[PDB]
């Protein structure tokens, strides 16, 4: 375990960010994923009508 | 002529609160909006962190 | 004394089939080697294989068994 | 000129759309979309996957082909002579 | 040097012509052409009735791509169905530079 | 444009090259990449910069400083890996940008291509020098190799070696020369970046369908901006995910070994992304042969637009060529793993196999195919 | 019938731009203070006796 620690003293500490970012991460993406669609909601809702005077 | 048009129905995409046309759109409107914005505000926050 | 779990766990694994199996080949090699060791012949190749699967067994065991 | 003005000439198209608040961000997202997976996932998969499979064989094929070639000297010549 | 095999060829056509989505997607052979500067002059000579009906499809066409929703398979375009309407007018302009170029040689 | 905050400073009139840039309707995520690319470039710029502060290139000392960097410097460790761990990601961001190119064959745009060409060629060379910086053994020999590869030019080759060297060795000049270049260089790239964009705003964007979309366009500011917002951050995740949990995964280069000029490692391969190019080097027994083989090998990209023979653009309506397209894909991906291996014969032949295979795929097959489809399709 | 918080809150905050932005600026403060604290255990509750926070209790204050 000793040298495993050696090259990376921050090892123990650095993992914190891992759990930190994850729950932080699952937040925004669906949120973003919501917003995006919210805009695209209009485009994919299109209709077209060809009613030529012809 | 011009007259024959009638808007097609999208309603599947809608939510039923306004699905009644004999509702004034204004009534749900009150609560209707914020939830949309609620995400807007909400989504914004964690970013600042 | 303290006897270790380490070498303790060895024998239970080397008890397993392929162990003595190749371990025989070690003999089979070395047996052929024995007089013919005059020739280049050497058994290092085989013993690797023996030890190869040997400790994979030992893997699942004694680490959990140590302190 | 002004990017949109002079683009092209177009005649007698009509468009229909709603406010985004009029509708939802999940109009039967699951139900409707899940089938669509196939028609696209089947569409190209005819055209694309198989070449890789050949590769994957070669991966094991040559490795195995490699492996014997060295790994065992007492193979072609056993340690007899 | 093909007669019965000629008949035997068209299947792959009809097959291959069904192997490219635009037959499912409502196009023709004409409208899928790469852009040509002659096509410009070509498109010039199209009357609207022809010109316009080309147009409305594209508008309708692209839209499905965004949603990846292919037309109901019956309404798909068919192999027997074809119109070369573009090409004949295309053909003329081609010759025109040829003649010019030909003269333009010496 | 009455009282529009666009024209009030003349500057923001230029800013209307974006807001009102029209845009195509149907667009794959595969068009995020162009904008996605610049993202990495920025985020990088800061990282190596603050890293540049505590680091120093001095042939004796330099590497030592690095040790100091990830350890005693405030948050020194997160930073090193960042600048690094962006790099490969950025490259995978690269090829994709290319990737979209042929699959829709948008290279119809002519000099724009050539721009996109040169733009790349510099970039790889950049980190190449960047990779020297850590001063690892693999760096050292890897550095030592390629210049020694250069010399084979029949008459003038010699000096240019020790000219770029600045001596008979790999020593200071060789290094600290580069610490300028590996640093000074990318800016000019950024300068170049905008140019590559300009031309595109001559004609406006290309589509999936090989069909001029002019009938429908979209104001850019509301929408694709959003999809960007999504598409942008997604990168960061894996980028930030790799870096912390499994930092050295792609850190496959193992040498923090202080480079021994005498000693040689058991194995030398460049880092992951070169390797296919490097692999192709091995193929030719002629050392000169491999050179005109290796360097030219990528130059083919310049030559593609010459070979477009079809009457319709986007591949997605030509099924046959599409096979070749994929057929080529693994062929690239193939050379990797062969390159990912030493110089024993079963691989050798296999490696020797795909080489000529490679060109045939692009150079002949692709142009050959479309002709018949025209005839097949009655064109 | 009374307006659900949204109808209120929208009329309260999201309508007026600042007010909308205001609580947004507010929420994060307590949040991270709550957030930083609450998450650490999840890390820590898993990581037990392997760290001097737990370990050094063996020898700390002698
Ligand atoms: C880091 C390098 C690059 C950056 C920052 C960059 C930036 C961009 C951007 C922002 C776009 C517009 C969005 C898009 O079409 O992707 C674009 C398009 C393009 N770039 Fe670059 N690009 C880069 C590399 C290249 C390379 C290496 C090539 C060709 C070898 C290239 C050729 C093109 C082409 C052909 C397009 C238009 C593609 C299309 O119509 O879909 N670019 N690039
Ligand atoms: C796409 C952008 C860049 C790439 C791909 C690149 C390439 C590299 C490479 C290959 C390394 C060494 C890899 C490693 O240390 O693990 C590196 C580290 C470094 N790069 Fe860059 N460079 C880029 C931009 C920059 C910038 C903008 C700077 C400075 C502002 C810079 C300066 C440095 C410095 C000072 C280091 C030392 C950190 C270290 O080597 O650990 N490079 N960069
Ligand atoms: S150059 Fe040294 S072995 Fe090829």
């Amino acid at each position: 375990t000793f040298l495993r620690w050696a090259a990376e003293p921050e090892h123990d500490h650095r993992k914190r960010m891992g759990l930190k970012m994850l729950l932080m991460m699952g937040l925004l993406l669906p949120l973003v994923y919501a917003m995006k669609r919210h805009k695209w909601s209009v485009l994919k809702s299109r209709k077209l009508a060809y009613r030529p005077p012809k | 002529s011009h007259t024959d048009i009638k808007v097609p129905d999208f309603s599947d995409y809608r939510r039923p609160e306004v699905l009644d046309s004999t509702k004034s759109s204004k009534e749900s409107s009150e609560a209707r909006k914020g939830f949309s914005y609620l995400v807007t505000a909400t989504t914004t926050v964690g970013v600042a962190y | 004394e303290l006897v270790d779990p380490l070498t303790t766990v060895r024998e239970q694994c080397e008890q397993l089939e392929k162990c003595v199996k190749a371990r025989e080949r070690l003999e089979l090699c070395d047996e052929r080697v024995s007089s013919r060791s005059q020739t280049e012949e050497d058994c290092t190749e085989e013993l690797l294989d023996f030890l190869h699967a040997r400790d994979h067994c030992v893997a699942h065991k004694l680490f959990n068994s140590l302190k | 000129g002004r990017q949109f003005g002079h683009l092209t000439r177009v005649r007698h198209v009509i468009t229909y759309s709603l406010s985004p608040f009029e509708q939802r961000a999940f109009p039967h997202y699951f139900s409707k979309g899940i089938p669509n997976v196939l028609r696209r996932t089947r569409a190209c998969i005819l055209r694309v996957a198989p070449p890789f499979v050949a590769f994957y064989l070669v991966y094991t094929w040559g490795t195995q082909e490699f492996e014997k070639s060295k790994r065992k000297n007492p193979a072609a010549y056993e340690n007899d002579r | 040097a093909v007669s019965a095999s000629s008949r035997w060829l068209e299947g792959i056509r009809k097959w291959y012509y069904n192997a490219a989505g635009f037959n499912k997607l409502g196009l023709m052979r004409d409208d899928t052409i790469h852009e040509n500067d002659d096509v410009k002059e070509a498109i010039r000579r199209l009357p609207e009735n022809l010109y316009n009906d080309r147009v409305f499809r594209i508008k309708r066409a692209l839209d499905l791509s965004m949603r990846q929703q292919i037309l109901p398979k019956e309404q798909w375009t068919k192999y027997e169905e074809d119109k070369s309407y573009l090409e004949p007018y295309l053909k003329e302009v081609i010759r025109e530079r040829k003649e010019r170029e030909e003269w333009a040689k010496k | 444009m009455t009282n529009i905050r666009k024209s009030h400073p003349l500057m923001k009139i230029v800013n209307n090259a974006f807001i009102d840039l029209p845009a195509p309707s149907n667009i794959s995520s595969w068009w995020n990449f162009g904008s996605l690319l610049g993202i990495c470039l920025i985020l990088q710029i800061l990282t190596g910069l603050f890293l540049a502060m505590h680091y120093t290139s001095d042939t004796t000392t330099a590497f030592s400083s690095v040790t100091h960097i990830c350890r005693d410097v405030n948050y020194g460790w997160i930073i090193r890996y960042m600048h690094a761990n962006g790099a490969s990601m950025f490259f995978i961001c690269l090829y994709m940008h290319v990737g979209r190119g042929l699959y829709y064959g948008s290279y119809t745009f002519l000099e724009t291509w050539n721009i996109g060409v040169i733009l790349l060629l510099t970039v790889m060379a950049t980190a190449f020098m960047g990779y020297v910086l850590p001063w690892g053994q693999m760096s050292f020999w890897g550095a030592t190799v390629i210049t020694n590869l250069l010399s084979a030019i029949p008459y003038i080759g010699t000096n240019l070696v020790e000219w770029i060297w600045g001596g008979f060795s790999v020593d200071k000049a060789t290094l600290t020369r580069f610490f300028a270049f590996h640093f000074i260089l990318p800016f000019i790239i950024m300068a170049i970046a905008m140019v590559h964009l300009l031309f595109l705003h001559e004609t406006g964007s290309n589509n999936p369908t090989g069909i001029s979309s002019d009938v429908d366009k979209i104001p850019f500011h509301p929408y694709y901006t959003i999809k960007d917002i999504l598409g942008a951050l997604l990168l960061i995740l894996a980028l930030m995910l790799l870096v912390l949990f499994a930092p050295d995964l792609l850190g496959d280069p193992d040498n923090y070994t202080p480079a021994n000029p005498l000693n040689t490692p058991p194995h030398i391969k460049p880092e992951w992304y070169f390797l296919f190019a490097y692999a192709i080097l091995r193929s030719i027994p002629n050392k000169l042969g491999g050179v005109l083989a290796l360097a030219f090998s990528i130059l083919i990209l310049a030559l593609i637009p010459l070979l477009h023979t079809s009457k319709q653009r986007s591949m997605m309506f030509r099924p046959l060529s599409q096979c070749l397209f994929w057929a080529l894909v693994a062929d690239l991906l193939t050379l990797t793993w062969i390159g990912g291996q030493p110089v024993e014969h079963p691989y050798i032949t296999i490696g020797q196999l795909a080489s000529v295979l490679y060109f045939l795929l692009i150079l002949v097959l692709m142009p050959t195919a479309g002709t018949i489809e025209n005839k097949l399709l009655k064109w | 019938v009374a307006p659900t918080l949204t109808a209120r809150l929208y009329s309260l905050l999201f309508r007026r731009t600042s007010t909308f932005a205001l609580t947004i600026v507010v929420g994060a403060l307590f949040f991270e203070r709550a957030f930083d604290q609450g998450a650490d255990a999840i890390y820590e509750h898993i990581n037990e006796g392997k760290l001097w926070k737990h370990i050094k209790h063996k020898y700390e204050n002698k």
